[PDB]
């Protein structure tokens, strides 16, 4: 598979899974805005923010950090899983209400 | 340099050193305890300067400044002083605190007396809830200040 | 029971939004002690007040009323009996300045960040320290 | 009187309660009066006649 | 709260989500797809070519 | 440019925040500014490039909901947490320093929020008004941590 996605920052983490930061390839404001609502929901994390560097390049970082509770790369796994679904619930509640009209 | 043509800035300087140091579980100095705590560093920077005379050897202890012996640096031995008679400041509004608030107010050093009369036993134990509970003066909260 | 290091009961006197929209300063007076009052800044987007009104004012310190190293802070969860649940509203700050108003009249300067209160005792308000953390308590 | 008498959340305000740019002279040359026009510590001589 | 933008003659309030644990003490409006289900809901306006309305 | 930003006419720091970023710091730090956690860690992150690793304080107030305050974020960009070095002590007056009763009331106790009061790297009064983190002053944030 690829490689030029995701992408742990080894600067800038803790010694345990509990704060890291990622950055995106290829991706706006369009996936960080999106995705950083769907992971504040969770009750185990408290902080979780993302920015972009310089809108010449493109590429964005995502921030992760959390409680002991779960490691903080296993909340975005759970977290990037979670809109996925929440894609299908618009999407079928959606497309019954075109057929029916 | 800092504000006000000096190198110094004594009110923020002293907060500085203030914060960095602060703890409510150290004991605390006296008025007279600070200022011997003081001259133990500041004292030898002055006998580190010499002071002579116009032709070679010293000048006599007697009659310093008379306007003729003015030797390569005055300034210098006159920011000594100038730390020394600010720091004072803080000493006396100590000792005028002390002794409106029930304790003896006492600035000067007492003599080779009974060390230590330490009135903690004889004032109730509401003034030293009100002295050291309203501002304090820490060992080291001197010896990172100068 | 242990915690509370400060309760009184106090009147409020005039409130006081000058240049503001969601922070205006009140003004208190003890119907109890003759001596203490103090000033201080409320939200009243959600916590509403109106003069000439009494009202609880409490200092304690760590409300847990009994007894994860990341460094941080944490809420306490959804089941937990604690102080001040039956109180409206409680803030936080430190101290930072004591000193005294007349002859044996000391004032007392918290600020929550910002916020302010000046108040004033006459070694009543003993068990004060200059301590890291206190709690206002204030049911309406 | 423009400053005891103008609402809060005012932009020419709120950027002279701070040092960013302007003044309270600024500001009121634009909303109450301008003054008069100084030329070399002159107050506009006369042209002729 | 209640959801709605406090707009006047020179400000709005409170323009923020506010929809999420950790806010309160009580931590409700956790995550539940079901509870979700249960509330989200599609109106469709005037539709036709070429152009669409409809309500989230 | 890391060598040079005090100017050697004075002494006094001469790189600042500029016509704008100081109503940028402006509207942060006015009184009636409170945020939730979400939004509190949206500022938080965009002071940074999500690299700086940091540490909440508590909110506060914290019965109804948890607030925090539009100063505590701006004590976060002095010191982002304990492993950073960095803590201050400074005491300066604004731009218009509208006074108070001026005789019982100390300069704290404005009609505005007035005069602005840093203890251990935290803002604890004032607002940020091109005198006390822009140019011109010497008494500034910036020059302080210089």
């Amino acid at each position: 598979p690829d490689r030029e996605k995701i992408k742990l920052l080894t600067q800038a983490t803790s010694e345990d899974g509990t704060s890291a930061s990622f950055q995106i390839v290829e991706e706006d404001h369009t996936l960080g805005n999106a995705l950083r609502y769907v992971i504040m929901k969770n009750p185990d994390v408290e902080f979780c923010g993302y920015s972009i560097p310089h809108p010449s390049e493109n590429l964005l970082n995502i921030r992760i950090q959390t409680y002991g509770e779960t490691t903080a790369v296993d909340a975005l796994q759970k977290g990037l899983k979670d809109l996925m679904d929440l894609c299908d619930v618009v999407e079928s509640k959606f497309t019954e209400k075109i057929k029916s009209m | 340099m800092e504000g006000n043509a000096q190198p110094v800035n004594f009110n923020r300087s002293w907060d500085h050193a203030y914060n960095i140091t602060f703890n409510n579980q150290d004991k605390g100095l006296l008025p007279y305890a600070i200022m011997e705590t003081a001259n133990e560093i500041l004292g030898p920077l002055e006998e580190r300067l010499v002071r002579y005379d116009n032709s070679g050897c010293l000048v006599k202890r007697e009659d310093l400044n008379k306007a003729e012996y003015v030797d390569q640096y005055d300034a210098e031995r006159d920011f000594y002083h100038s730390l020394r008679e600010y720091i004072n400041g803080k000493a006396t509004a100590l000792a005028n605190l002390r002794k409106s608030r029930g304790m003896l107010g006492l600035l000067e050093p007492p003599a080779k007396e009974l060390q230590g009369i330490d009135p903690d036993e004889t004032v109730p134990d509401n003034v030293k809830t009100s002295v050291s509970q309203l501002y304090r003066i820490s060992e080291k909260s001197v010896r990172k200040f100068l | 029971m242990s915690n509370t290091l400060f309760d009184d009961i106090f009147q409020v006197s005039e409130v006081d939004p000058g240049r503001y929209n969601k922070v205006c300063r009140i003004e208190a007076a003890s119907t109890t002690q003759d001596q203490c009052k103090l000033t201080l800044d409320i939200n009243v987007e959600l916590f509403p007040v109106a003069a000439q009104d009494s009202l609880t004012v409490t200092i304690a310190s760590s409300l847990n009323l009994e007894d994860s190293a990341t460094r941080s802070w944490r809420p306490p969860q959804a089941g937990d009996r604690s102080l001040a649940d039956d109180y409206d509203y409680v803030m936080y700050g430190t101290a930072y300045k004591f000193e005294e108003v007349s002859k044996d009249l000391i004032a007392v300067y918290y600020s929550f960040g910002g916020l302010l209160m000046r108040l004033e005792g006459n070694y009543r308000n003993l068990n004060n320290l200059k301590q890291e953390n206190a709690y206002l308590l204030i049911r309406r | 009187v423009c400053i005891n008498e103008l609402d809060n959340w005012n932009a020419p305000l709120i950027m002279a309660t701070c040092g960013s740019k302007g003044s309270t002279l600024n500001v009121s040359q634009m909303v109450a009066v301008v003054g008069q026009q100084i030329i070399s510590g002159n107050r506009v001589p006369d042209g002729f006649q | 709260m209640s959801n709605i933008v406090g707009i006047e003659y020179n400000r709005v309030t409170n323009t923020t989500s506010t929809d999420f644990p950790g806010f309160s003490k009580d931590a409700e409006n956790e995550w539940n797809v079901e509870k979700f289900k249960k509330d989200f809901e599609v109106n469709i306006s005037s539709l036709d070519a070429r152009e669409a309305n409809f309500d989230l | 440019v890391k060598n040079n930003l005090l100017t050697p006419k004075s002494g006094e720091p001469i790189i600042a925040a500029t016509q704008d970023f100081i109503t940028g710091s402006y509207l942060i730090s006015h009184k009636d500014s409170f945020y939730d956690r979400a939004t509190l860690t949206q500022l938080l992150s965009m002071m940074s490039d999500g690299i700086e690793h940091f540490d909440i304080p508590p909110p506060a107030i914290m019965k109804p909901y948890y607030l925090w305050t539009g100063k505590q974020v701006f004590s976060l960009l002095i010191k982002p947490n304990h492993n950073s070095p960095v803590v201050i002590n400074l005491d300066a007056k604004n731009k218009v320093f509208v006074p108070p009763k001026s005789k019982s009331l100390p300069n704290e106790m404005s009609q505005n929020d007035g005069f602005v009061i840093i203890r251990g790297s935290q803002i604890l009064s004032g607002v940020m008004d091109k005198s006390v983190l822009g140019d011109g002053k010497k008494h500034s944030v910036f020059y302080t941590i210089l």
